[PDB]
């Protein structure tokens, strides 16, 4: 039974009322409002459920709401009126998405939000019901009021923002009681001048956490309490914790201008003497056993932490007053040190240490760590196991593409159905000043798809600026101009050899295996793909698989893919026999990858191969310099630098191995030489 | 080397806990009063703080409603209801609350009652049912063996014409709005909420208190009975409605004292 | 008498840097904001530059700018300084009197052609490298 | 209405944001339009805004222009929020009816799909007539199923309107059999769509038990439709984004698409289905005309099948007479020949005739209320009973009749029999309530039935266990991993290994699941009429609340009547039953004007 | 990775009804199961029912007694601590798991809701900021190591 | 913050130092105090005027204890309403004002003070050798044995234990280092 603790009754009521008392001083960040909506009282006041909160999380995350409740709040903080990335901007965006589809365009330089379209956007009408109230008290609690006007303010705030419930009734009653007690103590002196809001807020925050509980001090369970002065009760076993230096005795510095500290009298009371008398009463009140434990070694740096002066004087008097019968007459200081070492029991740092379970003076009673200390357990076996797998008749092309995009991931999330689902990213605190990552890639992809049809780049610029995804003013124009320059440089190479082609069907029978699928945009020149990415081996493997599935049924022609920085993947047309042979090889690799995890790294294995391959002689080099440069390229592509995420930093590769052993590295090298060799053999 | 762990032979402790009775278990009218724990404690504090000799002042009721936080329109009906409570006598002879002086009354007597035997529910409920007539129904409650101390807070103890009496306050009374709170409905409420054990422990505590305090004490001579006062059931025209007077058989108390002693 | 110590001060520093970038870099026109973007991509680069001076004792800046000089006045001053050199090149064009050295190749007139197309507008900020060929201290050494 | 006066905060904030500094007439019009869009009305006529608003003179005094803005059209077009269909504006006014831009776009998309794309696929009539003669054995009189199959195989887009118990799935099986027997060398990738997963499972089991009966070949059994998919799963809807996989660019590679239960298909789902279809796929819609309306705003199937009452065309009557080989009557007049030709009406119900009172009550629901009173009145047809529910004694009588209805279920529960017969007895009697909470709702009737089973010695229930033996539960969310869908019943009992919930799969087996393995569980002693669609019960009992509510209308009572196989009981007042039939849930939409021209 | 494994374990404890999170949490290196064990767990419905029952018991302990009692019952019933101590190089992982458990118990007393601690753990995973308490400790002291 | 700290100091002065407030009410300074009295003496007196300006009563804790002692020493008959016996148990720290009031209270009504001291002999300080002889003349007596027991262990050598200033050289270092509050309370 734990007594003398701080009385904590309802945190999400008192803390929410304190946050509501800081409403004009708050910046109205989106996270602080979703934290206020996390309280079930404030959510049940505005008829918001948990599913509505879960929808509103992603709605605020995608609608571009970062900070600022209103434009007048932005103008209040001496900031320029941007007009976007505010709560009013997101509300107008969600209402325009409820009214108008996103394909129509902007209306008042505000792009609509196509997600909230049905009746669920009614919950938006609840959220707009909240922030407007969060406006009104923001204009209410700013002006300073005398103490005769602060009486109904907390009551109106409680009946406006909160709803009465069975559990939270006592918290609101305590809030009203403390507020009326503060106002009664203020009006007892008849205060006439004005009183600001922050003083009453700090006074209520100090008075709300002052309560203590001591009801279960002697109920019958073992007592857990702090040292309270003028309370000495005899007990059989008295234990003391936290007797190190600095913590005890608790030092309270005087005010400095107090006259009682200058000229002390007999009846003066100080906290240091009270703590020393408490230690004396704890020494006297112990009848049978006295236990004392203090932190002696630091958990961070293993530094020696000295105990308090009272315990040091106690052990000094023990060592100077008693001696062991083993060394009857040896010395005075040596027998004292031997007694102080015999009393001091230096316990182990970890609970699973076998020193504690050794039989002798002290022995642990934790039987749960006994097999951990016995070292009699089986080790972790390997995750790789040979599984039975029968190759079906009809294997689609999409399954082979998902396999050869990532073979370990296709072994994890499709064979054993284990998909490591990571949590979504939180909402950022500020507007995007720069463009990097997925948003920049989506902007470049849409700009390349717009310039491939010779469309108006300015209309897409206004469309992306109306959604707030671009930086405000001139910087967004500069970013759009440089991205338009890069995409025009790419489109001048893309549409130089583009012909209109339609999607065709693929129905193949290879080694008794049926392959059914569809190939999009099949031109009479061959295959034409364009992506605004870098030169990578995964896109080359995808283009090689599409070229194999295209050349196997007719289709004499090249296959071309155009990347950025003059990167190009080209494959010449091949015969039907070589295409069917390589397709049977890929099917055999797929059926090997479904039984056992096929360790074929695309990027690092392709880098090792292109370091070891020679396209002039169609043979692999075996000199030591190429064998060292291929290892260097493999270690560069597996674990990248501090600016580029490497291939080894992945949740699918860390499950198999924790450290890249050279045996598994040679296995990956052999699998990449077996499979990724026609990638660089037919590259031109 | 080989190492082993010690095992505890027995239980670490018996069931020792200091518990209470709760651990062992027109437009303005008092019927239209909001029924809850906080209004019940507010009416209990109003009946505790108010003096019984002096007449009730309406401005004091308005200030107390300002301190509590209730509506101001209820105040002029509440004070006349309070005087209607104070005008109603609660005794077998017709003794009102205004005849009690300050030295005769004692509000919120806190008592601690010891028990050194393991409290068996089967040996206690049968001893209750042997003498108490209200235990015909009421299938017995189940609780663990409680050895130690028992806390209790009696609302009011008062003497009159050389006879001691107990008074408690119950004010929830949600299910009644009409004049149906007769003796049968009050007995059904006592059997449902199981206030018989609380009243029996109150009689045992008062018997031990009058034995420890007053020398040459007799249980039949000094004790008169226990009165339960339902606040929302007191009417001006019905003196019997609202009050509930009970006297023990004077044989259960000695056996309960022998059981709690050892 | 009572105050609250905070362990991390980087959040308020980044917030004040973002407020400075909002109140200083947003209303700039294109010809100034191009140079501002060429100096720093955003407020994060400015904070990364001045984070060693914002903490601790504030250093004394050698030869500080005057308190009334804004970004537009400095931009117009540098634009006029470039336009004076452009005018002096337009006036003294069409002549060659220096001796041809063994180090000096005869393609310098092509560099003068590179300086002929350079004087179109004063919207840019970076001059050509061929002006390094028009230095008297470098032409004398060649 | 009563709910239309109490303005939602969404409509008020929409009116304050869109209009803003404009006239208060635009604010009131935007608020009324948002409230009608929240209630389900597609269009807003300007006559109701002009006549049924008390502030119409006040806004007539608010505007001040040269022409004074006397007309509502000029006052709306003067603002920047309303245009005629050219400017990218949120509100659109085209045919003296104001709508939003999304609703107007979807309505014009549906009108284009049902007015222009529906052409006539010309095939051989002799082989089609031979297959219709070899499939349908009845050729003596007029059979609506043969005409429905002929008009579904003739045209590309066809809607088959028919009630429950009329043999719709047999007609679909005959249509697919004649479709595969007509196109032998041509491959047909038949696809099946459903709005809900439970209706998809019922469609799969129905077409499985129907298609194995008809004689097929080794290549014809290979082209049997495998499974029915949900419309959110067929189009590829994501939880996070609303982007579809087959939205606009790549259509679904299908030959024929049979979409069952089109009454639960709203307007946005219909518009998303239309944009995914290629220029050669033939769509066959299934559902009832008089069934309950869609969930969200819109009414697609009702506005489509409203023109089925006019009849066919003069040329289409001769075409159907040449196809079926019988005398097909012709419809008088010609307004929209494509839509009137694409429709069909099923009137011959096979599971119930004029002798049963269920079909007569369903026919009298669409008629006046006095026809329904006469249907209930004379002799009750030994099928429909009427119990008056006014006071507490009527509530006790209703609980006693529910005990008499659940008598065989409790008899099989107390006797410790197999759970299959327990589920088969539970699936015979069912209560249907309108609301959710209160004395008349799901959780109220469930708690009252649990208290009544606690009172009488029928079911022993522990108050703190919440998993007593014999409680019926139902799932609220879909779970494809466990094999249970939304609207499936389970019975919790003790087989000997512990308290587990047994579910009756549509394949004929029973599955015993742990109660900790259930994602959602709610007591289902009384189901709502919206959540009981698709299911069938032998003995149904409708319980209507005494409070007047817009939920209890003609379509709700029609779905409550058609839910019962043989026996139906009623617990409602006479005035509520008289008012629900007359008050039809009309939804104002622009489809009545777009299809008329 | 141990913080992500503890996050997956807490998400499987909080929501044991959906089998996807439980399957993603069981295949972690903290449990230490082979692919054949995961395949037989996906095939056998009764073993998955036993796993769901014991995870519901873990959720009941987590709702009644707290974080560290649930984690200790999970480490004692599955006996994963003995398997991590038997594996070479798993003592640092076990000390990291114990420190993450101590930090979760320190942060769970200041929070009332159960999902709030999961959100706090996901936020502190997403926030790599270094505090004096949230730093990595020394894994072992008995074995002598080369100190860089 | 300044008002709260000055109110806490004034409450400590009302509890412990009534003579300073009694001299500040008149307006005269006390010789030998700190500099803060230069702002603390006019701050208190203007407080006493301010409650004199309002309707609040004048009486407080400091000015009442001397009149309370005098009205009990000057009375002939016992006032009604006083309790029969008052117990003071578990209390080891009291101001001298409270003890001087309880002495006048105990002249009339028997008050039982149960004080827990760890040492049985006298382990406090001394004031004067004339007070040392007064302490030597006082002897305790047992409750059950009814035998007279002295305070010090040696009566002839009791003067050698105390220092010149008046502090007793305690033999036990723990009692001398930890029990200063009890050392003042037993004195």
């Amino acid at each position: 039974a734990i007594s003398d603790r701080r009385a904590r009754q309802s945190h999400p009521v008192l803390e929410a009322f304190i946050s509501l008392l800081s409403l004009p001083d708050s910046r109205f960040v989106s996270e602080d409002v979703l934290a206020l909506l996390d309280v079930p009282v404030l959510a049940a006041r505005f008829d918001i459920t948990e599913e509505g909160l879960r929808y509103l999380r992603q709605w605020v995350n995608e609608s571009g709401i970062r900070w600022g409740i209103d434009d007048d709040n932005v103008r209040e903080l001496e900031l320029p009126a941007t007009g976007q990335h505010t709560w009013r901007f997101g509300l107008t965006r969600m209402l325009l998405g409820y009214a108008m589809e996103s394909a129509q365009g902007e209306w008042q330089s505000v792009l609509p939000y196509d997600e909230s379209s049905g009746l669920i956007a009614e919950l938006v009408g609840h959220l707009a019901s909240l922030l407007m109230q969060l406006n009104i008290w923001r204009r209410g609690l700013a002006q300073e009021r005398p103490l005769e006007e602060w009486l109904p303010v907390c009551r109106d705030m409680l009946n406006a923002f909160f709803l009465p419930d069975a559990e939270t009734e006592a918290a609101m009653t305590l809030i009203e009681q403390q507020w009326q007690a503060i106002i009664a103590e203020g009006l007892g002196a008849q205060y006439g001048d004005a009183v600001p809001l922050s003083l009453l807020r700090d006074e209520l925050a100090q008075r709300l956490d002052q309560e203590r509980i001591s009801q279960r001090f002697l109920a019958g369970p073992v007592n857990i309490c702090t040292l309270m002065p003028m309370r000495s009760i005899p007990f059989k076993v008295v234990c003391l914790l936290g007797m190190n230096d600095g913590v005890y005795p608790r030092q309270l510095a005087p005010l400095g201008f107090d006259l009682m500290s200058q000229k002390p009298k007999r009846g003066d009371r100080s906290r240091r003497d009270d703590d020393r008398y408490l230690f004396l009463e704890a020494l006297i009140s112990a009848q049978q056993k006295l236990y004392i434990s203090y932190i002696g070694r630091s958990i961070q740096d293993n530094s020696e932490r000295f105990p308090s002066v009272l315990v040091q004087e106690l052990i000094d008097y023990i060592g100077q007053s008693h001696y062991l019968p083993g060394d009857e007459a040896l010395n005075c200081d040596e027998s004292e040190a031997r007694v102080k070492a015999h009393l001091t029991c230096l316990h182990t740092r970890m609970p699973f240490d076998p020193q504690n379970y050794q039989p002798g003076e002290r022995q642990s009673y934790a039987r749960e760590w006994l097999p951990a200390a016995s070292q009699a357990g089986k080790a972790h076996s390997e995750f790789v196991q040979p599984l039975p797998f029968t190759l079906p008749e009809t294997v689609p092309l999409e399954t082979l593409q998902r396999f050869w995009a990532h073979p370990v991931r296709a072994f994890f999330q499709m064979r054993l159905q284990v998909n490591f689902r990571t949590e979504d990213s939180e909402i950022p605190d500020t507007e995007p000043f720069i463009l990097e990552g997925l948003s920049r890639y989506q902007i470049n992809q849409q700009l390349l798809n717009a310039l491939v049809e010779q469309d108006d780049a300015e209309r897409l610029f206004r469309r992306f600026r109306a959604a707030g995804d671009l930086p405000y003013g001139a910087f967004g124009e500069i970013f759009w101009e440089t991205q338009c320059q890069e995409m025009q440089q790419l489109a001048d190479r893309v549409i130089a050899c583009r012909q209109p082609g339609q999607s065709m069907e693929i129905d193949l029978a290879c080694n008794g295996v049926q392959i059914t699928g569809w190939l999009p945009q099949v031109q009479p020149d061959g295959l034409l793909r364009w992506r605004p990415s870098l030169l990578s081996v995964a896109q080359g493997m995808q283009l090689w698989l599409e070229h194999l599935v295209y050349c196997a049924s007719g289709g004499n022609g090249e296959s071309r893919l155009f990347l950025r920085k003059d990167g190009e993947w080209r494959f010449p047309p091949l015969a039907a026999e070589q295409a069917l042979h390589y397709l049977s090889q890929l099917i055999e690799g797929y059926r090997e990858g479904m039984s056992a995890p096929l360790l074929v790294l695309p990027e690092s294995g392709g880098a090792w191969l292109k370091t070891c391959y020679d396209a002039q002689n169609d043979a692999m080099l075996d000199d030591d310099s190429t064998l060292q440069k291929a290892r260097t390229k493999f270690l560069q592509a597996y674990e990248g630098n501090m600016m580029v995420r490497g291939e080894g930093d992945d949740i699918w590769y860390q499950r198999l191995w924790r450290q890249l052993t050279p045996e598994t590295m040679e296995a990956i090298v052999e699998q990449s030489q077996r499979f990724l060799l026609p990638l660089f053999r037919f590259n031109q | 080397a080989e190492l082993n762990a010690k095992t505890l032979q027995r239980l670490p402790g018996d069931n020792w806990r200091v518990t209470s009775y709760s651990g062992l278990q027109p437009t303005l009218t008092p019927h239209q009063f909001p029924r809850g724990a906080s209004p019940g404690t507010f009416l209990h504090s109003l009946f505790e703080d108010l003096d019984f000799t002096q007449p009730v002042d309406p401005n004091w009721v308005r200030e107390k409603l300002e301190l509590g936080g209730f509506e101001s329109q209820w105040e002029p009906v509440l004070t006349e209801w309070i005087t209607a409570v104070l005008q109603a006598p609660l005794n077998e002879t017709g003794v009102s609350l205004s005849q009690l002086s300050a030295r005769n009354k004692q509000v919120e007597m806190e008592f601690y009652l010891p028990i050194s035997e393991p409290l068996i529910a089967s040996q206690l409920d049968t001893l209750i049912r042997q003498f108490d007539p209200l235990s015909a129904g009421c299938p017995p409650l189940e609780f663990m063996q409680v050895r130690g101390m028992l806390k209790g807070f009696i609302d009011l103890v008062f003497r009159h014409e050389g006879r001691y009496y107990l008074l408690a306050y119950k004010s929830n009374w949600l299910g009644e709005d009409s004049s149906a709170y007769t003796q049968q409905a009050m007995a059904a409420a006592m059997q449902a909420h199981r206030y018989d054990l609380q009243y029996q422990l109150y009689t045992l505590a008062l018997h031990r208190y009058l034995r420890h305090r007053i020398a040459d004490y007799d249980y039949e001579h000094h004790f008169g009975g226990v009165i339960y006062l339902f606040l929302r059931g007191v009417d001006k025209e019905h003196p019997q409605q609202g009050i509930y007077t009970t006297r023990p058989n004077a044989g259960l108390i000695a056996l309960m004292d022998e059981m709690f002693a050892g | 008498f009572e105050q609250q110590l905070i362990e991390d001060e980087s959040l308020l520093r980044y917030q004040a840097c973002a407020d400075f970038w909002r109140r200083h870099c947003y209303p700039l026109p294109r010809e100034i904001a191009q140079v501002v973007f060429e100096t720093w991509k955003g407020p994060q680069a400015l904070l990364r530059d001045i984070n060693r001076y914002l903490q601790g004792e504030a250093p004394v800046i050698k030869a500080p700018p005057p308190d009334d000089e804004t970004l537009a006045s400095r931009h117009a001053q540098i634009v006029a300084r470039i336009d004076t050199v452009k005018q002096q090149w337009r006036d003294a064009v069409g002549e060659l009197d220096a001796l041809i050295e063994s180090s000096g190749i005869d393609r310098r007139k092509f560099n003068r052609s590179n300086q002929a197309k350079w004087i179109d507008k004063i919207s840019a900020w970076a001059e050509e490298e061929t002006n390094s060929y028009q230095l008297p201290e470098s032409l004398e050494k060649f | 209405a009563v709910e239309h006066k109490q303005l939602r905060p969404l409509d008020v904030q929409f009116a304050l944001t869109v209009a803003g500094d404009e006239h208060p007439a635009v604010t009131l019009a935007a608020a009324l339009l948002s409230h009608d869009a929240g209630e389900g009305h597609v269009c807003l006529p300007l006559s109701r805004l002009e006549n049924n608003e008390a502030s119409h003179p006040l806004l007539a005094t608010c505007v001040s222009e040269i022409g004074e803005l006397q007309n509502w059209e000029e006052c709306l077009l003067a603002s920047q929020a309303v245009s005629r269909g050219d400017e990218p504006t949120p509100m659109i006014l085209c045919g003296d009816r104001l709508y939003l831009n999304r609703m107007w776009c979807n309505e014009r998309t549906v009108a284009r799909f049902f007015n222009e794309v529906n052409h006539a696929i010309e095939v051989d009539e002799a082989l089609l007539a031979q297959t219709l003669d070899k499939l349908f054995p009845v050729s003596d009189e007029i059979n609506w199923q043969k005409v429905a199959a002929a008009v579904a195989l003739t045209r590309r887009i066809s809607v088959i309107s028919g009630g429950p118990g009329t043999g719709k799935t047999t007609t679909v099986a005959k249509l697919l059999a004649a479709l595969i027997q007509m196109a032998d060398g041509e491959r047909c990738r038949i696809r099946l769509a459903a709005p809900t997963g439970k209706a998809a499972a019922r469609l799969t089991e129905s077409l499985g038990k129907a298609l194995r009966q008809l004689p097929l070949t080794d290549e014809q059994k290979k082209r049997i439709p495998e499974d029915a998919s949900t419309l959110h799963r067929l189009l590829g809807a994501q939880p996070g984004s609303q982007r579809l996989r087959h939205h606009a660019g790549n259509p679904l590679h299908l030959d024929v698409l049979v979409v069952d239960e089109a009454s639960m298909i709203d307007l946005p789902m219909m518009s998303r289905l239309i944009d995914a279809l290629p220029d050669h796929a033939r769509v066959i819609f299934l559902g009832d005309r008089d069934q309950l309306a869609s969930v969200e705003a819109g009414a697609v199937l009702g506005d489509i099948c409203a023109y089925a009452n006019a009849g066919f065309t003069a040329e289409r009557a001769r075409q159907l007479s040449r196809l079926t080989g019988t005398h097909v009557p012709a419809g008088t007049g010609t307004e929209a020949a494509s839509l009137r030709d694409s429709l069909c009406l099923l009137q011959k119900s096979y599971r119930f005739g004029s002798d049963s009172g269920i079909g007569q009550l369903a026919a009298a629901i669409n008629r006046g209320d006095k026809t329904a009173v006469k249907t209930v009145f004379q002799q009750d047809f030994t099928d429909i009973e009427k119990r008056l529910l006014q006071s507490g004694e009527d509530y006790i009588a209703m609980l006693e009749e529910a005990l008499a209805g659940y008598g065989r279920y409790l008899d099989l529960l107390q006797a410790r029999a197999e759970p299959d017969l327990i589920i088969q007895a539970f699936n015979e009697y069912q209560l249907l309530c309108a609301l959710r909470e209160g004395p008349f709702g799901v959780a109220g009737l469930n708690e009252r039935i649990e208290q009544f089973m606690q009172q009488k010695r029928k079911i022993h229930r522990h108050p703190h266990s919440r998993w007593y033996e014999g409680r019926p539960v139902m799932i609220a969310r879909n779970d494809s991993a466990l094999g249970l869908f939304n609207g499936d019943i389970g019975i919790a009992l003790d087989r000997g290994q512990g308290t587990r919930v047994w579910f009756a799969m549509p394949d004929g087996n029973i599955k015993s699941v742990q109660p900790s393995r259930l994602p959602e569980h709610e007591t289902t002693w009384a189901m709502t009429v919206h959540k009981s669609q698709g299911s069938e019960f032998d003995h149904a009992a409708l319980i209507l609340p005494s409070q007047r509510t817009p939920v209890v209308t003609r379509e709700l009572v029609y779905t409550a009547v058609t839910r019962a196989r043989r026996r139906l009981s009623l617990y409602a007042d006479e005035r509520i039953l008289s008012a629900a039939i007359a008050t039809r849930t009309e939804r104002r939409s622009g489809l009545a004007a777009l299809f008329s021209s | 990775l141990e913080a992500q494994e503890m996050l997956w374990l807490l998400q499987a404890v909080m929501t044991p009804e959906r089998e996807n999170t439980l399957r993603s949490a069981l295949a972690t290196s903290m449990m230490g199961l082979n692919a054949l064990d995961i395949e037989t767990l996906n095939n056998d419905e009764h073993a998955w029912d036993v796993v769901v029952e014991e995870f519901d018991g873990y959720r009941q302990i987590w709702r009644k007694r707290g974080v560290m009692p649930m984690l200790r019952a999970l480490m004692s019933a599955r006996n994963i601590a003995e398997n991590l101590l038997a594996t070479a190089g798993g003592e640092r992982r076990l000390t990291d798991i114990l420190h993450i458990s101590e930090l979760l118990q320190e942060a769970g007393t200041q929070l009332e809701s159960e999902h709030a601690l999961v959100r706090w753990l996901s936020q502190h995973i997403l926030e790599p900021d270094s505090n004096a308490s949230s730093q990595q400790m020394r894994l072992e002291s008995d074995k002598h190591l080369v100190q860089i | 913050q300044l008002s709260s700290k000055a109110a806490d100091l004034f409450d400590q002065y009302l509890v412990y130092r009534p003579d300073w407030l009694a001299q500040w009410e008149t307006g005269h300074l006390v010789e030998g105090l700190g500099e803060a009295q230069a702002w603390q003496a006019p701050l208190w007196k203007a407080l006493v005027e301010y409650t004199h300006q309002l309707g609040q009563p004048r009486w407080h804790r400091a000015n009442l204890y001397q009149r309370f002692i005098e009205t009990l020493e000057s009375a002939t008959t016992c006032p009604p309403g006083l309790p029969s016996r008052v117990f003071i148990c578990g209390i080891s720290a009291l101001p001298p004002v409270y003890l001087q009031a309880l002495q006048a209270l105990g002249k009339h009504i028997e008050i039982h003070l149960l004080f827990t001291n760890p040492c049985r002999y006298y382990w406090g300080d001394i004031k004067d050798p004339a007070y040392l002889a007064k302490l030597l003349t006082r002897q305790r007596r047992h409750s059950f044995e009814d035998r007279e027991l002295p305070l010090f262990r040696d009566s002839e050598n009791a003067g050698q234990l105390f220092n010149s200033d008046g502090e007793q050289d305690v033999g036990n270092p723990l009692l001398a280092s930890w029990g200063k509050l009890g050392r003042d309370y037993i004195y």
